[PDB]
């Protein structure tokens, strides 16, 4: 039907965005002359110094039918002749699906002796993160293969990808819970791994899931073929913080600490600064985990009652409204942007948090706004260190929350302080 | 020949829906092409603009006539939430052409029960026929058959020029001497010029290939002549616009004189910062060569290649022949070998892609992303500073930061 | 309780802060160090921004060591001052510490500034520092400055004295004018609109508890108080109407049946709110002589159980009918050092605390929830549309923890 | 004798207070009148600290004057120790205490408590508040702390760091985690977090490091003679000042330079092709003098814009802002008033200001996109996210947080064209 805007696109930039979290990993995509926007992309929203490494075929109208098989076969070669790569994944765009080529026969024909990869997905029926998460299945099904664990405790950080909302600063405080707790990261993926850490994936002990958008399903592979236990939680906030380091250290079997002095947060919003912040109502919309996080964090620490909760992920609607019913409230789930409009007017919510699409509404409505969700702009990727898990995540949280709520006091203040034409003659008549 | 790096026709769509505020733009493209036009001009989509796309579910490859009644109740249900366009545009993308769906007999029947006010035009924006502002030919190539036939002598600007710079260009055409200044992508339907037998007309922008080939088939004439790139190459189309029409060379040094020396003096005063700088070409919309001309006679500059997505020899010619022998032109675009060559040329300021561009910064080059002209004015007098500080502002930034 | 040994309270001069509100057409000058313009400036946070009418002028060593010469320098200021703001008419030379210790004479620079600068524009004077006053002390210090200026009335008029919202100014007005009798005469007129004449014949009534020297600057004049709990709560704006309708010999049976749906719409509200502050205890400390109004609302109408009620200074002779409707139950107190009100506060484990805001976040980290008082005197909070907010502003069912 | 409306500083007790605050284990004692005693709400609220502020004060009246004021006195102090029970005291005077006739120094010196005492002479109004933060320093530091033998490991000192600094928090815990980038060993941070031991031991550093010269170039110079202490001169703000502040530390200790710039990414994102239209952008400075100092380099040089304003409140530092702002070709503006640089923002009507609250809401008044880069700032500037203004991450936060209100302005004017 008719579109305007999409939250998620086609899986293949899903795809293609592990392809370029991860290092050494050539995508040869069967693509028009055209799709080539999801480098500019890359390249402007994560900043990128290399060109993500994804070679098209670009294929034009003469070349059809016998053509294009031979095209494919030689941007596979080129492709690898050129970077060198030590593994090649195969896929192909929407158009590509509908002229029957097979890139897997294809990919095959050429007998590279770097293993080759078959990833197959549907393009219409699916997003993108639909290509992440069944990209991380071939490789983790591929490379990834059981063998013996290393002697010390580790783990293994599996969700945060490419062009992902806040993912840097996110390992990093991750990791940094970790290593304070004393389990040591034998692989991050896909962000900073190699073919060869995706072999060592196996090695560590017990698994951690930061983002299921993107790891869910590569988690439940490592726990069936691995033998790799993951964890259920996802540390956003300070409750969750201490249930991930519980369930962490339960999983290791190691004494469970955390370094509350960086923190800040609960008597942050204890001081009477966050008096006037009880009773404001929140609506949330994004992805699953961050929303699900976010009113968690929102209705404990944050003092807030959830007045909308909303999502587009398909695949996670039913843990959002487990969530929901507990909340009282409902799911929204969805992908048109006409919905939230027609709820963000039926609610007429202080504050909205949600993805750009949320923070432009809130705009025009003249409602303080605020981002947590993935789909967003350049802007919305910071150059400082911003990570929304941890306790540095808590205090993050609390400051980009009250933010528009700080800016919105102060103006309105201002406003009604110096408010024109000061009469009122009805005192004293 | 190889890997390409271009954007597919729907880019254009973005400044058309400007350019028209009448026209409405529905594609039927994919998640694909939607999130190509969806992450493309954020601000656009939050404000409301006139494209959209059909995505069509999987029932909807199979079944064409199906497909087709779903894209008539689409046309049927635009007209509740925006009763002001009159004029409907069903672009092609890659995925309908692949399920070969006819567009034509579409805009057909659907104007069959649209009558008079509303009609739907059919062109291709598919990036496995068009590339980037082939797209923009396309379109005006499509609207140009409809036009009506007339007897009466009229000069037709075709272009999707900036509303200031039409303003600006047909001041100076009026004060010149020529009368009409009636302009094909008219702002609304009511402005649609006539095109018949005495019909002449100048090309504004270089890769309207298409209109050029149109009209001429109407029996329009071309006024060959240099793009308004810059004092001079703007001074040459009026001089050529002023023959066409007879118009006295006094009258004409009485008008372009004023605004060639303002102009001349803001291409200097952007001159120096990019003084002596080897500037490589990447194609992107076929307004390379012109640019390369004026960089090169004006400004000074020594360019090292000129790429661009195909060359229209006649059109073009003039920028070609005031253009400099140095510089070798270049068709097609094979990613890989033109980066290779541009590291082997070493060149100060590169025109790309901006997919390339953040990469060809961290090695160390800098990159001027091509985009801009299309999108910011930087056509005739007024603008010809403008467009030096745009190839002025990259090396300046890469001189202050590094060291 | 009266131990001297730590105060911790504000300089009257805090009172400029919320007192330019009523009067637009009021302009401070403060003889002021630059710590008293760091407390004005700190205080109204946003307003500086916005170009209010505080002038704190620093008395730097060369004006300080002499006196004329401050003297003289005043006039000049003011000068400049009435040059930038034409619109202004009305300024106060408001005491200040450094002032009080030099022992600046304000009073006659004040008359003579008004006798050059005219009849269109006039100056009045009065001493809002800490050395004499504290807090609210500022306020009525003002206002009973500019009584005797006011010219003397011979109509029996219905009286409201002290600053308050333009909303509830003008809500009270149509109450009062809903009872029927009782011309109402804005003693803190707007901007000075209406300059107020007050006589003998104008008996007054009181809605700011804190109003002190008020009562003497209308006895002066000749008008009387009239016994009257100050309008806080639904109950105590009801008792206070029908001590306006008493002294104007309203019919109690009218009185009752005007006023019927304004009440059921305040009991609404403070029913909305009595439930989050049930069998809990409260302990006030002195901050701005609001808190035995306060007391009473709260253990009579929201069920509230007051430990004790801090106050600077208690005037009876007013706020005899608050401690007649106020119960037995918590200690009055006349000025408690800071150190041994935190001792009792620490003993009593006090549910909800009011205090100043200066100790709120410490008592909030020891554990015990706490409303500050410097937001009420902002906040509307003083009739039926807000006696539903009064509670509210104490409801804070944070629950965090 | 100057109308002020608003200021850029407090009285000098204020930044004594500051320092006393930041330091456990001192008590503060103000002769302070009745009402004065607002000073501790901006600690308890704008910093938000959870302890009460390290203070006592008389609060004398109208009726205590002459003998009284002694009386009360004599007693805050004796309560003071005897409740409090503070390892330092340390006597102090307001504005108003000094026109009485109430000697301080005699009045500690009659109480003759064990714990050591000094006296605070503020010239309240001959000076400001970082003057006052800074002579509490050098007046503790030459009280109890002695030259004494230096340290088995090279150990440094970080001076100025005080509380209702900018960042303060940030700054030191950047700074140290830097400098055990190299391995140096910090001694003791001081005064944000000293002790009467702290600054007992201050002695023990092999060299001191002036991480805010505001509050701690003289004790800096004091330790340069007293106790032999090299201080190091270049403020690390900005990628370009910390490789020269990570140079001298390195010389001055000895040890091998080993910066990290693994975490930095403020040269890429600034290098980066989104970033051209920054370029040429007129820009305003004003504040703290390093402060100012500091964003005039990283502007000119890493940023790409170009300084048209430059200023300093910070009178005792007019010096090396008028040194820069020769070395920039510019007119430093020294002014205490808002009215001066609010005509100098409207006579320039530079693009973007970066400055303190006043001149974020005076360019809110004039439509301008502003940032907030100095000391005077509400609430909401100090963080519950650690922010360092200094240091490789500090490259960061200040390019982003000056992108910010470009980029927000930038928008609105696209979506204003694109409605329209
Ligand atoms: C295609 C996706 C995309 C991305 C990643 C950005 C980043 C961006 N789009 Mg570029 N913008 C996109 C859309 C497009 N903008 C394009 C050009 C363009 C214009 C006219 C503009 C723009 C803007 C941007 C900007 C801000 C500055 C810039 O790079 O232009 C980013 C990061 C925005 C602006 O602020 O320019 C000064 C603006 O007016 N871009 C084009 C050429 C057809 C497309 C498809
Ligand atoms: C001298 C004490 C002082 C300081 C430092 C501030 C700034 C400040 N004024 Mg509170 N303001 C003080 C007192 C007053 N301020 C006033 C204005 C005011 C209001 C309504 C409010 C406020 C607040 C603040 C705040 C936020 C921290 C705080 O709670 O003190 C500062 C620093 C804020 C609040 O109390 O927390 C939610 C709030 O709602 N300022 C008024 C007029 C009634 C007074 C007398
Ligand atoms: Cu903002
Ligand atoms: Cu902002």
């Amino acid at each position: 039907k008719l579109t305007l805007w999409t939250y998620e696109g086609p899986p293949h930039v899903g795809a293609m965005r592990v392809a370029t979290g991860m290092t050494g990993m050539h995508y040869v995509l069967h693509a028009p002359q055209g799709d080539t926007y999801a480098d500019l992309l890359f390249t402007m929203i994560e900043r990128r110094g290399k060109r993500p490494p994804v070679s098209y075929t670009t294929f034009q109208a003469r070349d059809l039918g016998s053509d294009t098989a031979e095209l494919f076969q030689s941007a596979c070669r080129d492709a690898y002749e050129r970077f060198q790569p030590q593994a090649i994944m195969v896929g192909s765009s929407c158009t590509a699906e509908l002229i029957q080529d097979d890139t897997g026969g294809l990919a095959d024909a050429l007998s590279l002796p770097v293993p080759v990869v078959h990833l197959e997905l549907p393009s219409y029926q699916r997003k993108e993160n639909f290509g992440a998460d069944e990209s991380f299945l071939q490789i983790c099904r591929k490379l990834a293969r059981p063998m013996e664990r290393t002697e010390k405790v580790s783990c293994n950080l599996l969700g945060p990808t490419a062009l992902g909302f806040r993912h840097r600063d996110d390992i990093l405080e991750v990791t940094r819970l970790l290593e304070g707790m004393g389990i040591a990261v034998n692989a991050v993926a896909p962000m900073g791994a190699s073919p060869a850490d995706i072999a060592r994936l196996g090695a560590a002990h017990f698994n951690v899931l930061l983002y299921p958008e993107t790891g869910e399903s590569a988690a439940r592979w490592a726990e069936k073929t691995l033998k790799q236990p993951y964890t259920k939680t996802v540390p956003i906030g300070v409750g969750a913080t201490r249930d991930f380091v519980a369930e962490v250290a339960a999983l290791a079997g190691v004494a469970p600490v955390a370094d509350d002095s960086r923190l800040r947060q609960p008597w942050w919003s204890a001081s009477v600064d966050s008096t006037y912040l009880t009773g404001k109502r929140v609506f949330l919309f994004g992805d699953a985990t961050h929303v699900i996080a976010a009113a968690r964090v929102a209705r404990d620490e944050m003092g807030f009652e959830v007045v909308g909760m909303g999502c587009y992920n398909r695949e996670f609607a039913r843990p959002m409204r487990a969530a929901a019913k507990g909340y009282g409230l409902e799911a929204l789930v969805t992908d048109d942007y006409l919905e939230v409009e027609e709820a963000i007017q039926a609610l007429a919510p202080e504050l909205i948090l949600g993805t750009q699409m949320e923070r432009h509404i809130a705009k025009r409505l003249g409602i303080p706004c605020a981002v947590i969700s993935a789909p967003v702009h350049v802007q919305d990727f910071p150059a400082r260190y911003s990570p929304q898990m941890g306790f540095e995540g808590a205090n993050v949280l609390f400051d980009t929350w009250i933010h528009p709520l700080t800016m919105g006091l102060e103006e309105h203040l201002l406003t009604m302080f110096r408010e024109d034409f000061e009469f009122h003659d009805e005192a004293g008549p | 020949r190889g890997q390409r790096e271009v954007f597919c026709g729907l880019t254009g769509i973005i400044w058309l829906h400007r350019k028209m505020q009448d026209a409405f733009f529905l594609v039927v493209g994919s998640r694909t092409c939607a999130h190509l036009l969806q992450s493309a001009a954020g601000v656009m989509i939050f404000a409301e603009p006139r494209f959209g796309t059909a995505v069509l579910e999987e029932k909807d490859l199979a079944g064409l006539a199906d497909a087709n009644a779903e894209l008539d109740r689409e046309v049927d249900r635009l007209l509740a939430r925006r009763p002001d366009i009159r004029q409907l545009f069903l672009v092609g993308s890659c995925p309908s052409e692949v399920i070969k769906l006819d567009l034509h007999r579409a805009a057909e029947r659907l104007s069959a029960h649209h009558g008079p006010a509303v009609r739907v035009y059919n062109f291709s924006g598919s990036g496995i026929e068009t590339t980037f502002t082939q797209g923009e030919d396309a379109c005006l190539a499509s609207i140009v058959p409809t036009l009506p036939a007339t007897e009466a002598r009229e000069l037709l600007l075709v272009g999707a020029l900036p509303d200031v710079v039409e303003d600006q260009a047909v001041s100076l055409l009026t004060q010149l001497g020529i009368g009409p200044v009636r302009c094909l992508p008219a702002h609304h339907a009511a402005e649609a010029p006539g095109v018949g037998p005495n019909t002449v007309f100048a090309l504004v922008q270089p890769f309207l290939g298409d209109t050029h080939g149109a009209l001429t088939r109407r029996g329009a004439r071309h006024i060959a002549a240099p793009f308004p790139f810059g004092e001079e190459g703007t001074t040459l189309w009026l001089k050529a616009i002023a023959d066409e029409f007879g118009v006295s060379a006094e009258t004409f040094e009485a008008v372009t004189a004023a605004p060639r020396a303002r102009a001349r003096k803001a291409v200097a005063a952007a001159s120096e910062g990019l003084r002596g700088k080897s500037v490589f070409f990447l194609p992107d919309s076929q307004l390379e060569p012109s640019l390369a001309r004026f960089l090169t006679r004006e400004c000074g500059m020594s360019a090292v290649e000129v790429g661009t997505p195909f060359l229209h020899r006649g059109i073009l010619g003039p920028d070609l022949d005031l253009l400099a022998e140095g510089p070798v032109l270049s068709e097609g675009q094979d990613v890989e070998r033109q980066l290779d060559r541009v590291r082997a040329a070493r060149p100060d300021l590169t025109v790309c892609g901006l997919g390339l561009a953040n990469p060809l910064e961290a090695e160390g080059f800098t990159t001027k992303w091509a985009i801009e002209l299309v999108f910011t004015p930087v056509h005739f007098y007024e603008q010809a500073g403008d467009l030096a500080g745009l190839f002025s502002r990259p090396v300046r930034r890469r001189a202050i930061l590094r060291r």
